[PDB]
């Protein structure tokens, strides 16, 4: 037997290489190492998030540190919608001249990376001017990862380490997230934007070295304690302000104006500061809701198990029963985390969907290269973690979920009409995919056939209704607030809409992304959207709501999460387990945002070509797709190098190319099973003993990937090239034909 | 090496034992079931997991589980 | 000129060691050492 | 009333006996200093003694070159000072073996006096037998010359080298 | 105006604190 | 240029005696040894070396609160 | 000896791929040079990889074909000192070995001269 995997005998005495795979694959399962206890768990887990958290310190600091070091952030400071921002150097030796040439630019005299990810705008934003700035705070990063790896090693010290009560403590620790996280934390961010971010925005400088008496307003805190908060409201800046200089600057510090700035056509920075003012409050108010030390206060416990409606007699909040659920979250770190990752994707996804259309960042919507991947990366990973959400709410249902202290609850129930819920959702699914899809191909045939005008062409008329509402004057509806004349619109009794007018303007602006028009396509492409949703949703929610077990294999909470197959008998059981079930949604997941990301794309495109009509004309039918949107963006990508030389889109081409690569590997993963491979190993194996010269002999006994293995490496080789191949599209068809 | 239980619901067909391709199981004398016999595993120590044992069990759900444990040469099935 | 990688930033010379040293010269004695650590005998 | 305690104490005896002149401490007990010390070629298990000196020679021969090419009396020109700075590390690897072949000459008589002796317990000295010692000197001076004429040969070859960690070889 | 060698110097300076913490939590979590 | 100094007022008054009043109530319950000495309600009883020193305390940081706030416009 | 022989014969030949195929193949130097770092290279991976199979391979009683009843004839260096003196030798054989196809290569003007008579004019 060997040490290694430390935590784990069984597979330390693997005598084949799959000891080491299986070694990285259950490294970070900490429930099932040997001699874990609950204690030990937790504790082991709050070192890894200290490390966690001290990584991401660690990754922003050398953000930063690159960008001052080799960006250039000081020229893109004096003209942000024509200079190119700088990612990092390029330093690969075994470049040519050409590439070396292609590579330099941007006003650099050395190859660089662009940068996509948005950082100019975010740091411009907030105040940041110099080199030396984004240097003092990668510095000031590098210090705080320190101090969180500090942290992580001291909590495992025998004195420092905390008990179990300490992480089965909810109430507290939401009191303190909320007020202290959520609210400080905002109220901070509120300050430094009204101390630091506004001045700076208004050609004045604010550091460390004169904040202390350098007031952010003429009124002074004075006007705050006396209640005369309207002077912090007075005078905001004029529609003619000029970005980080005085010219047609205010002075006031929390408006409420909406709409956009102007000149850089992003939310304005004391919007921002008042919205960030109001959230701290709000937030702080809601962590002072559970009692702690203090007798005031809710008690979640009596809260869920309470049966008594001012004296009426009911089983639970909206009559049914949540009894037994204190002990089943407090105790299930799965349950957990399964909605701690829902919340986190449906953050990401509300991230990507309301900072394309609601940009925050100076310029930062004419930088349309940045928006498409700020607003892919947030998508993919929304996506990635709901898949997580779900995978994890599996875990819970097979290792934490036990029938006895949840009898008759309302997870119990839910587990008990699983069945009508999973074929619900096959029904919306197969309704959805049916119908999508016919009308494609209809149209499809129509317009093949010359008769682009016989095409079912459904007008998205609720959603043309919402804009309309939310003032979208273009569609001719006059409800709400694109009616003038509405209660909506006028707010009748206080007439408080101080809002109405900036938001207006935003909306009926035809140059920004707010509420863009939508039209039959739009339509399609929405219902394509919702069957890649419900086909995802059924695949995992069949799987975790199954993960205890079916007709096919009643006892299967018995074998584990992730486990292969149960043999080739009653008809074949492959694919079998919960993880399978998240192993294929991964599949549709991918798909799903795939079909989103294809579709958002392909719009801003038509839109920043100034050829919507393209779009609203082939967006209809699939080959419009297929060849208006990837046939005909391929080109710059796939020109970027050719037997007549290199040019930028050079690195994308290549990795159009790799991601191809990877997706093709994954099939032979996916697609060829193990005994073919075990077999051929075998006959390898014959051939390595009988060769001489060979002194190399394996240690490990060389074997063909498991089964889960197997669908694993071919699920990542999958994602990898999925990934690659539409970013570097995406990025060489946005960049190749703008800035 | 791999667990192999055999459940009170046995009728001692003894259709497991024989298509256990490395003798894991061998049938011993019960009172159980009206064959008067049930299905051991003696030596689990040579079950490579092939789980014909559960594709022989006739009884509903099977009277025979096995469930994949700790890999050893002889389990994978390995010729070196 | 542009016939050759070349850095205007602070120490430039610093990508041209670090390249090599984190990408074909550790990373053999890295692997060394995982796989070293990997095959200890209990 | 009298506490000394030795139990809660951050510095330990070393190894467990208080009466060895030394002290469990970071340098000379905790696990990466153990690991690194112990891992050296001098130290680390089942090496042959040739090969404990092929690899101390190698790493002390590649950077003894360094000093008199970057501040040695012939830096004036770039291939007088590589053969200077080839000529030093030559110069101090064939004294130092000399003085290693003496030491094995004159260390192995009898019954070794101190720490080379039969019953000596020095566990910092493993090299115990005088065979040993000579194939540890043959490694240290092949290893030593072959790591001094590598730095020499990137040397006097860094004009093509500095073109090669930049590209420049691609031009045509 | 990007910063200097002796700025690069003592980022990567710094950064040993950082690192050497790192490998302390890693070689904790190990055990 | 010299910091700025304000003349007296009503508010320095007001730092010096908050100043002075919140050490007393946090002197008389956190030092190690109150109660030493002879004996002067919410208070734990401090005695009079407590109070001068918590008196003698309250004009030792009154002074830097209110030299500092008139040096930055009141921070 | 026998890791010596080897070595010799290996580090010979690896330097001619990058001489006469290798992308400083333009000039004469260049390409020798970036032939014999190639040989060296890939003889001090060899070498690193076989001092890692001694460590890993020898402990207590080794797995496999080097177990003290394994019968394997075609591999019969069953010691770690064994090992450890191979990798010696194959170290320095190669290093050897390439350092006398560099020494030929950029001589070869004087050496194609040799062996053509050439040196016999003065
Ligand atoms: C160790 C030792 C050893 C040895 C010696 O000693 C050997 C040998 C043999 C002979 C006999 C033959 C012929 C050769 C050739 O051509 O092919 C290869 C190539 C190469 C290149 C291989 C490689 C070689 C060696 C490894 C070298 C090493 C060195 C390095 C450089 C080190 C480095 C280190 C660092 C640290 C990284 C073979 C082969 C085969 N392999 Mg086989 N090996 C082994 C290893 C391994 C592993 C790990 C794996 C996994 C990946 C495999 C795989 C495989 C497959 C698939 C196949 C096939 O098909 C083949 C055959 O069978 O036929 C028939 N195998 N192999
Ligand atoms: C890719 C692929 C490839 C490539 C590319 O393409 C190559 C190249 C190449 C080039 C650079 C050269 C030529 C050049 C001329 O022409 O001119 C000069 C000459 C002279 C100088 C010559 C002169 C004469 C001499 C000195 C003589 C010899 C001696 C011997 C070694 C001894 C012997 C002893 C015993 C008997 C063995 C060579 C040579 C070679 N090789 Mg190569 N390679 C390849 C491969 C291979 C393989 C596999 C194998 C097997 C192992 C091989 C071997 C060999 C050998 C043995 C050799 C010799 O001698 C040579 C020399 O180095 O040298 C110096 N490869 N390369
Ligand atoms: C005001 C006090 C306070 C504050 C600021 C924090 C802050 C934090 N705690 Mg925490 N905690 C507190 C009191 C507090 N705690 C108390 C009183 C207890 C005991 C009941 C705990 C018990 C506790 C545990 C057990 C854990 C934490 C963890 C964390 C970190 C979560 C990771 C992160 O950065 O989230 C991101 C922060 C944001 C502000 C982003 C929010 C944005 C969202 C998406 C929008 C909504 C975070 C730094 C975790 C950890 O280990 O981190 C090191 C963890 O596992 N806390
Ligand atoms: C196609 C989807 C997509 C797109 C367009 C983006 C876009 C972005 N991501 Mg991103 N990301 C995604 C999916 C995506 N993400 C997913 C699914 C993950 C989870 C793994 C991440 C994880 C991630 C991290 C950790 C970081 C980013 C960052 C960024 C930004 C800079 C990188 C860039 O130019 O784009 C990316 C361009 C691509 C072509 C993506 C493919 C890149 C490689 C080739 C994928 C294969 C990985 C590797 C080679 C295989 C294993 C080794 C940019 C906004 C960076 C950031 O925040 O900037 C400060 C950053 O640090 N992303
Ligand atoms: C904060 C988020 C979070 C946390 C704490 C966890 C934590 C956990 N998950 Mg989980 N998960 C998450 C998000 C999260 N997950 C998301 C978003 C998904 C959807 C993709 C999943 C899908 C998922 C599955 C399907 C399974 C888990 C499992 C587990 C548990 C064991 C981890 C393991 O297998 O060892 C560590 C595992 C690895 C290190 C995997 C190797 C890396 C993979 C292959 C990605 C490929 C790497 C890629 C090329 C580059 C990435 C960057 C690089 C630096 C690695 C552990 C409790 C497993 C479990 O509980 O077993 C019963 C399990 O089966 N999770
Ligand atoms: C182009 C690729 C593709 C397509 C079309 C489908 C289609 C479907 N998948 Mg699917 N899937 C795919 C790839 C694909 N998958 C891949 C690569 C994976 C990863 C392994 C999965 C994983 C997966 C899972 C895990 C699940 C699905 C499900 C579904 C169904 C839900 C959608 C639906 O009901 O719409 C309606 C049906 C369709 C659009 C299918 C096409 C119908 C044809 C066009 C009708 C034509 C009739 C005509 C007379 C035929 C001519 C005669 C011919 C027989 C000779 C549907 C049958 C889910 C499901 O079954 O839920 C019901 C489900 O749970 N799939
Ligand atoms: C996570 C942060 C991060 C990332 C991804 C990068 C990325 C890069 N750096 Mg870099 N760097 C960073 C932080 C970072 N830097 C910091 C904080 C410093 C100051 C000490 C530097 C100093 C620096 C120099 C001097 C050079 C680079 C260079 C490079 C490039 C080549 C890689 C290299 O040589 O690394 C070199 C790395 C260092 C010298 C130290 C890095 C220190 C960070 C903090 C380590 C981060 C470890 C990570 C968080 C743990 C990963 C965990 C794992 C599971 C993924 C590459 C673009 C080279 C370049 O520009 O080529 C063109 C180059 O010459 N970096
Ligand atoms: C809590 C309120 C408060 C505030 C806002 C200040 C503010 C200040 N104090 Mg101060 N101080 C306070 C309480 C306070 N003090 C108390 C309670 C004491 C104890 C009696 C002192 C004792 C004190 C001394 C002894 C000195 C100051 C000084 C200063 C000034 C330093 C200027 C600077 O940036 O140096 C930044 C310095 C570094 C970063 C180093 C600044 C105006 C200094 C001064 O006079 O400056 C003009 C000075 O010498 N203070
Ligand atoms: C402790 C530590 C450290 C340090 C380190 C050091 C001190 C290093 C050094 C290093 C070195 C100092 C190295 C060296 C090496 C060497 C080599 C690698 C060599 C090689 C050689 C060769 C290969 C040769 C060859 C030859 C021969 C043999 C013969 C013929 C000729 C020739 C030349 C070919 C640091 C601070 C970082 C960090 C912390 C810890
Ligand atoms: C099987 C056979 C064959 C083949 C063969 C071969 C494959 C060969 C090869 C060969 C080779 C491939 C060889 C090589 C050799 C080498 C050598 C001979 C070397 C030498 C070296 C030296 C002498 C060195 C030296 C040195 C050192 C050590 C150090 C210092 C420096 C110097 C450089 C001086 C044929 C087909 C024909 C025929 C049939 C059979
Ligand atoms: C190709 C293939 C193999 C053969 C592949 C094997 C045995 C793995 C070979 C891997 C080699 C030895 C190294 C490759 C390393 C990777 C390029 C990177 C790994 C990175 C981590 C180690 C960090 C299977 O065993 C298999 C089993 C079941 C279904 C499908 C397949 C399958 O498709
Ligand atoms: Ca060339
Ligand atoms: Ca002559």
């Amino acid at each position: 037997a060997t040490k290694f995997p430390k935590f784990s005998q069984d597979l330390a005495q693997d005598p084949t290489t799959r000891r080491i795979w299986y070694a990285m694959a259950t490294a970070h399962d900490f429930e099932l190492h040997d001699g874990m206890t609950e204690e030990n768990l937790y504790q082991k887990i709050f070192a890894s998030h200290f490390g966690h958290l001290a990584i991401i310190f660690l990754w922003a600091s050398g953000v930063l540190f690159h960008v001052a070091w080799q960006g250039n952030f000081e020229q893109w400071i004096k003209d942000p919608l024509n200079v190119r921002p700088i990612a990092h150097a390029i330093w690969d030796a075994q470049f040519g001249p050409p590439a070396i040439e292609a590579f330099t630019r941007a006003g650099a005299t050395n190859p660089v990376d662009i940068c996509y990810s948005g950082v100019y705008h975010w740091w411009y934003t907030i105040g940041m001017r110099t080199n030396n700035e984004l240097y003092v705070g990668a510095i000031f990063l590098l210090l705080l990862a320190a101090l969180f790896l500090f942290a992580g090693w001291l909590h495992l010290q025998p004195r420092y380490r905390p008990t179990l009560g300490w992480f089965k403590s909810a109430e507290p620790r939401l009191n303190h997230h909320l007020a202290g996280l959520f609210g400080v934390s905002s109220l901070a961010w509120a300050a430094h934007l009204i101390h630091v971010a506004i001045p700076e925005s208004r050609g004045q400088h604010v550091g460390w070295d004169n904040f202390l008496f350098t007031p952010p307003h003429p009124a002074g805190l004075g006007a705050f304690f006396t209640g005369n908060w309207s002077a912090y409201a007075q005078n905001p800046d004029t529609a003619q302000h000029v970005f980080n200089s005085s010219q047609g600057a205010g002075t006031a510090i929390l408006t409420f104006l909406g709409g956009f700035h102007p000149q850089t056509q992003s939310l304005w920075l004391t919007d921002m500061a008042h919205h960030h003012v109001a959230i701290a409050v709000l937030f702080i108010i809601a962590g002072h809701m559970y009692r702690t030390n203090w007798g005031i206060g809710h008690s979640i416990k009596e809260m869920l198990n309470s049966k008594s409606f001012f004296g009426a007699k009911v089983e639970g909040p909206f009559n049914l029963p949540h009894q037994g659920l204190y002990d089943t979250i407090n105790n299930s770190l799965h349950f957990q985390l399964s909605f701690a990752l829902a919340a986190l994707g449906v953050a990401s996804s509300l991230t990507a969907q309301h900072m394309y259309s609601m940009p925050p960042y100076a310029f930062i919507g004419q930088d349309f290269t940045t928006q498409a991947a700020l607003y892919t990366h947030h998508q993919y990973i929304a996506g990635f973690l709901m898949v997580g959400a779900f995978s994890h709410a599996g875990i819970f249902w097979i290792r934490d979920y036990d029938p006895e202290q949840n009898k008759g609850n309302v997870l119990d129930r839910m587990l008990r009409h699983k069945e009508a819920i999973i074929s619900h959702l096959s029904w919306v699914s197969l309704f959805l995919g049916f119908h999508t899809l016919g009308l494609y191909v209809h149209n499809d045939v129509e317009v093949a056939f010359g008769a682009a005008e016989k095409q079912v062409l459904i007008e998205p008329v609720f959603a043309q209704f919402i804009q309309a509402a939310h003032g979208k004057a273009l569609y001719g509806f006059n409800t709400l607030l694109s009616n003038p004349d509405s209660i909506a619109s006028t707010a009748w009794p206080n007439h408080a809409n101080v809002w109405l007018p900036g938001w207006l303007d935003a909306v009926n602006n035809t140059t920004n992304s707010l509420f863009l028009t939508i039209g039959p396509g739009d339509f399609y492409v929405h219902h394509a959207i919702a069957l890649g949703l419900h086909v995802t949703t059924l695949v995992l929610v069949k799987g975790a709501l199954d993960a205890r077990g079916s007709k096919l294999m009643p006892d299967k909470k018995d074998f584990g999460y992730a486990f292969p197959c149960d043999g080739p008998g009653r008809g074949g059981t492959c694919d079998i387990s919960a993880w399978d079930a998240s192993y294929l949604a991964v599949f549709w997941m991918l798909n799903t945002l795939g079909w989103v990301t294809f579709y958002w794309h392909w719009k801003h495109l038509a839109i920043w070509e100034g050829n919507i009509a393209q779009f609203n004309e082939s967006s209809t039918y699939l080959m419009g797709w297929f060849r208006d949107y990837l046939w005909l963006h391929s080109a710059q990508l796939i020109n970027g190098y050719n037997p007549y030389g290199t040019n930028s889109l050079a690195i994308w081409s290549w990795m159009f190319l790799w991601g191809h690569l990877a997706w093709a590997v994954s099939f032979m993963f996916l697609i060829t099973w193990r005994g073919y491979w075990q077999e051929l190993i075998e006959t390898l194996v014959w051939a390595h003993e009988k060769t001489p010269l060979s002194f190399g002999y394996w240690r490990d006994k060389p074997v063909a990937l498991s089964i889960v293995q197997a669908r694993l490496v071919g699920l990542t080789h999958f994602t990898v090239g999925y990934i690659a191949t539409y970013g570097a599209f995406l990025i060489a068809s946005t960049a190749g034909k703008f800035g | 090496s791999h667990t192999v239980k055999i459940y009170d619901t046995c009728i001692g067909c003894t259709q497991c034992v024989r298509a256990c391709p490395t003798d894991v199981l061998e049938m011993v004398p019960w009172d159980g079931c009206k064959a008067a016999q049930i299905a051991s595993s003696p030596r689990t120590e040579d079950c490579v997991g092939c789980k014909r044992c559960e594709t022989a069990c006739p009884t509903d759900f099977l009277s025979i589980r096995v469930y994949l444990g700790a890999e050893t040469t002889r389990s994978m099935g390995l010729a070196y | 000129d542009m016939t050759q990688l070349t850095g205007s930033y602070a120490a430039s010379w610093l990508p041209w060691i670090m390249i090599p040293l984190i990408f074909y010269i550790l990373p053999f004695p890295v692997f060394a050492l995982i796989f070293i650590w990997i095959e200890k005998e209990a | 009333k009298l506490n000394y305690r030795l139990d809660t104490d951050p510095v330990q005896p070393y190894k467990g006996d208080p009466f060895n002149s030394n002290f469990s401490t970071a340098i000379t007990d905790s696990p990466l200093a153990r690991a690194f010390i112990n891992n050296l070629p001098a130290y680390r298990k089942g090496l042959t003694p040739f090969m404990r000196g092929l690899e101390i020679g190698m790493a002390h021969g590649y950077f003894l070159v360094g000093p008199e090419v970057v501040v040695g009396p012939l830096r004036e020109t770039a291939h007088g000072a590589n053969l200077s700075g080839l000529i030093t590390a030559i110069y101090i690897a064939v004294s130092a073996c000399l003085g290693i072949s003496i030491f094995a000459i004159t260390t192995f008589q009898g019954d070794p006096r101190g720490a080379y002796g039969s019953t000596s317990k020095d566990s910092l000295r493993p090299l115990r037998n005088r065979d040993e010692w000579y194939q540890l000197n043959g490694g240290i001076f092949l290893g030593a010359m072959g790591g001094a004429v590598f730095a020499y040969l990137l040397l006097e070859n860094f004009d093509a080298l500095d073109s090669i960690l930049r590209g420049g070889v691609n031009v045509n | 105006m990007n910063i200097s060698d002796t700025q690069v110097f003592v980022a990567l300076v710094v950064a040993l604190l950082p690192g050497l913490l790192a490998f302390r939590l890693a070689t904790e979590l190990y055990k | 240029t010299v910091p700025n100094t304000i003349s007296w007022s009503p508010q320095v008054a007001l730092i010096i005696s908050a100043s002075s009043l919140l050490i007393l109530l946090i002197a008389s319950r956190s030092i190690k040894y109150p109660q030493v000495g002879a004996k002067l309600p919410v208070l734990g009883s401090p005695s009079v070396g407590t109070f001068v020193a918590s008196m003698a305390f309250g004009h030792v940081v009154g002074a830097g609160i209110v030299l500092g706030l008139s040096n930055l416009g009141w921070l």
